[PDB]
């Protein structure tokens, strides 16, 4: 469990590869390529779930996160062993289609998530999020299977997406993402981040109730912000888009 | 109403320890035990068993309030001579006993069958 | 981190002393079974005293070789003795030790062929003191023929013959009253000392026997009966029997004391 | 995945030759009749980087996994005395 | 591949934990750092479920094996560890997790408190652990809430060539204790798939049940 206080933004692809020169210029270190996998699972609506509260409103049903890291054996095609696995590689990823279909992620079936909505107030200039994580090892059984897991414990599949891009890491634990996001269905691959990169710039504290150690962070990301001006705007997102409750559906990507 | 649920005088909740040791401050080798969900039972037997060791001085119990069931025991004995140590052979001692009066009472109540 | 002369003075003298123990240990593993679990409440009577106690898997249960380690300002000692020790309700009992056969011997005399020969000896001094254990038990009195008991040649020495140094015969002399467990009435037939022969390579146990008179029932044959007369000492006879288990050797000596 | 990483693994384990703790191992044959040729096998290491242990392996010639003693030293003066104690054990087994 | 085997007594004394270590006594080779271990059962909360769907779920926590929960369900099993160092660096690396992890249970009985409730709790601390020839045993007794439960015996060797012959020797120094009443368990939840801890934790599950 950790509060995450964090940034958002995007670019347009134009810039890419000037804005990733900047980085360097600044933290001194070279960005370095990795890439995901999220399934989201939602309580299955054939159980009907009396023990919500509806007089008190104890808790409300929500969606969980599990991820895994996928090998580049699965995203790179037959045109592209030529080039070296490094950040360039980006590049080419502008088009809806990608190497990894529907089928080889139904034959895949990791961390797994689960969040809340960020704290309410106009005071708050960070986007704090509690997130409370867990990790799963192994397993065993006759039906040993993330499927059938997640099943047992009353959850079914919804959708899942595709996120690959650099990583940047600075002093002060604080960790700058740019990402593209590629939705996966049956009927096909769709980018929904199309034309562009998603930029997002977060840290982690581990223990909420320290409060000398989450201004220090808020100080730190404001000094980031304040870096980039001129360049990049980044900004808090809206606190009712990064809600994941199953009573309303949205989606920020 | 306020009435506290009757299970609580023999069910240990959560997170409790049945004995509790605590050093005392004020006379060496002595040493205050707490012992949670007992009554006069069994405070009485071990006190008065503990009377019965030429070791031990000091001996003494008390259950402050009448609506918790716990109670306090205080424990001093000699130099050289650990006072959990005086409370294991006074325990030990109490189970002989118990154990001779249950064989006594069988072989009496099987005489008085055989006599029935 | 010491803070005393004192404690400088105990932890010089502990060093010296566990630093022997660890030597002797290594000389001992590098050859027998030490145990590393046994605390007893008072030390073993005979300067700093300390108990080892040792075995090897295949002797019998609950006997340990003792060595009590007497560490001097100058100089340091090794008592070796054999005992029996038990575990019960968390406690550890001194069942049973011996004293009339405690080998002192010094520290710089201890070498590796010393070792091999003390584990060869200790197997048949173990067997020894076990069977005075059961005759104890028995309320039988006993006496040990020793190496130098045998060289004194105080004993018959019919028994001696056979006996080509050879350490797989142990011969132990037993009281007639003590083996008859009271019998008063053939005490005036049978001598008083009565010897139990007991060879591990042969597996035989004889039961020899001195008669205090000439009696004329010897002159009849009295082969039917498995004894057989001493041919040097035509009062001496003996029984002579096979046994396969040492365990059970208490129901041979009935027998025998049946015959 | 990433070429750094990679690159910089690749020239850091370049000089574990240099870097790793050095061994020796040193195997002695005794030429012995009857089938019997027991092993002496001496590996010495420095974990420590200063410090010198040896661990010695003794089999008889009775099994091929039946090692007779199994040892380990860090006195030199005990690891001679051990030595000359099994050459007197070897020279008694080839008395008898 | 090694073997283990867990044998559980209903019946047995406050004082049969040291009957058996000093029964065992002249086989004792060393005793090493005490052991702990957690067993819960949570319960379905949701009436809507079909008659062949099990309503239990048993989750086992082992404190030695370096804080690792498993989860049982219908011959289904779940490992999950919370310790910052059992994380695989790539999950670290790529962003897959925030670092510092909770433990399963925490997840159950505060998240999805709504579908799965706590039923009862069996704990079991400072038990022993021996090592013999060839052999692991240790030895703790079982506290429940009402109070004392039974006695907890696991076995744990490396070479599986002769784990029957140990465990009839471990039944006979039991049975010269008079303890004649013992539920054993040497079961494998998976014929081709072998994982340790899961056996060990299915094998706790087989002879925990009532």
């Amino acid at each position: 469990m950790v509060q995450q206080l964090s940034l958002f933004g995007s670019i347009g692809d134009d810039g890419y590869d000037l804005l990733i020169s900047t980085l360097t210029t600044i933290s001194g270190n070279p960005p370095l390529l990795y890439n995901s996998l999220c399934t989201v699972w939602k309580p299955n609506p054939s159980y009907d779930v009396e023990n919500v509260n509806s007089r008190n409103q104890l808790v409300e049903p929500n969606r969980i996160k599990l991820s895994k890291e996928v090998p580049f054996s699965y995203l790179i095609d037959e045109t592209m062993m030529d080039k070296p696995l490094n950040f360039r590689i980006l590049k080419s990823f502008t088009n809806d289609k990608i190497p990894l279909n529907y089928a080889m992620t139904r034959n895949i079936l990791w961390s797994l998530q689960i969040s809340d909505i960020p704290a309410a107030g106009n005071n708050r200039s960070v986007s704090m999020q509690t997130i409370a994580e867990t990790i799963i090892l192994s397993s065993a059984g006759k039906n040993s299977s993330v499927s059938s897991l997640m099943n047992g414990l009353g959850y079914v599949f919804e959708f899942q997406y595709l996120t690959i891009g650099v990583k940047f890491f600075m002093k002060h634990g604080l960790i700058l993402e740019l990402q593209k996001i590629w939705q996966i269905e049956e009927a096909g691959n769709s980018q929904i981040t199309s034309g562009g990169f998603l930029l997002k710039a977060y840290i982690n504290v581990s223990r909420g109730t320290d409060i000398d150690r989450i201004n220090y962070t808020e100080t730190a990301l404001m000094n980031l912000k304040k870096e980039l001006q001129g360049y990049i705007e980044l900004s808090v997102p809206d606190r009712q888009s990064m809600d994941s409750r199953v009573a309303h559906g949205n989606i920020l990507i | 109403m306020n009435a506290p649920d009757r299970f609580e005088l023999f069910l240990l909740g959560e997170g409790e320890s049945k004995l509790k040791i605590d050093p005392d401050t004020k006379a060496p080798n002595a040493v205050v035990i707490t012992f949670e969900k007992e009554d006069h039972t069994l405070g009485n037997l071990i006190r008065a068993e503990l009377l019965n060791d030429r070791k031990v001085l000091f001996a003494a119990y008390k259950v402050e309030h009448p609506f918790f069931a716990r109670f306090k025991l205080r424990i001093q004995t000699t130099e050289g001579y650990d006072p959990k140590d005086a409370l294991k052979n006074a325990c030990n001692s109490i189970i002989n006993k118990l154990g001779a009066l249950k064989t006594n009472f069988e072989t009496e109540w099987n005489l008085q069958t055989l006599a029935a | 981190r010491a803070e005393g002369p004192e404690e400088l003075a105990r932890i010089l003298q502990q060093l010296k002393l566990d630093k022997i123990i660890h030597v002797l240990t290594t000389m001992f593993e590098n050859t027998w079974s030490c145990s590393r679990i046994i605390k007893i409440d008072k030390p073993i009577r005979t300067l700093l005293q300390r108990d080892l106690f040792i075995r090897l898997p295949h002797w019998p249960l609950n006997w340990y070789l003792i060595l009590s380690i007497i560490s001097s300002k100058t100089s340091c000692v090794v008592e070796k003795r054999i005992g029996k020790i038990v575990s019960q309700r968390g406690k550890w009992n001194l069942k049973y030790l011996d004293n009339s056969n405690v080998m002192t011997v010094k520290l710089e005399s201890i070498t590796y062929q010393k070792i091999m020969i003390l584990q060869r000896t200790i197997l048949n001094r173990i067997i020894n003191h076990m069977l005075i254990d059961s005759l104890n038990q028995l309320e039988i009195r006993n006496k040990i023929c020793s190496s130098e008991m045998i060289n004194e040649q105080k004993l018959p020495q019919y028994i001696i013959q056979g006996s080509n140094t050879n350490d797989n015969i142990s011969i132990i002399t037993l009281e007639l009253e003590s083996f008859l467990e009271g019998s008063k009435a053939l005490n005036s037939i049978l001598e008083s000392s009565m010897f139990l022969r007991i060879d591990y390579s042969n597996s035989q146990i004889r039961l020899y026997a001195k008669f205090k008179r000439n009696t004329m029932m010897i002159q009849c044959q009295i082969d039917k009966l498995y004894i057989h007369f001493v041919q040097e000492e035509p009062l001496a006879f003996y029984l002579e029997e096979s046994f396969t288990n040492l365990g059970i050797i208490v129901q041979y000596l009935t027998k025998f004391r049946q015959k | 995945d990433d070429e750094n990483i990679t690159k910089l693994n690749k020239e850091i384990r370049a000089f574990d030759k240099l870097l790793n703790i050095p061994r020796r191992e040193l195997k002695i044959n005794l030429p012995l009749t009857e089938h019997k040729s027991p092993n002496l096998s001496l590996m010495l290491e420095s974990p420590n980087y200063c410090n010198a242990l040896i661990h010695i392996k003794f089999s008889a010639g009775t099994e091929a996994n039946a090692v007779s003693f199994d040892t380990t030293f860090s006195d030199f003066k005990e690891v001679e005395d051990f030595l000359h104690f099994i050459v007197a054990e070897y020279i008694q087994q080839k008395k008898v | 591949m090694g073997k283990s085997a867990v044998i559980f007594v209903e019946r047995a004394t406050p004082a049969t934990l040291t009957e058996l270590k000093d029964a065992l006594s002249n086989s004792i080779l060393s005793v090493r750092d005490p052991w702990s271990i957690d067993f819960r059962t949570y319960r379905c909360s949701i009436k809507n479920l079909p008659a062949d769907v099990s309503k239990l779920m048993y989750s086992i926590t082992f404190h030695h094996h370096g804080r690792q929960t498993v989860l049982i369900k219908d011959n289904s099993a779940m490992v999950t560890t919370a310790a910052a160092a059992d994380i695989p660096p790539a999950l670290v690396f790529n962003g897959s997790s925030t670092g510092v992890p909770e433990s399963i249970d925490t997840i159950l009985s505060s998240k999805l408190s709504n579908i799965w409730m706590q039923r009862q709790l069996i704990k079991g601390d400072a038990g022993e652990t021996l090592i013999l020839d060839g052999l692991t045993v240790r030895l703790v007794n079982l506290f429940s809430s009402t109070g004392f439960k039974g006695l907890l015996i696991e076995l744990q060797a490396d070479e599986a060539g002769e784990f029957e012959t140990k465990i009839a020797g471990i039944e006979g120094h039991l049975a010269e204790i008079r303890a004649k009443e013992y539920k054993t368990s040497s079961d494998s939840l998976g014929p081709d798939t072998s994982n340790e801890i899961c056996d060990l934790a299915y094998q706790y599950v087989r002879a925990l049940e009532l």
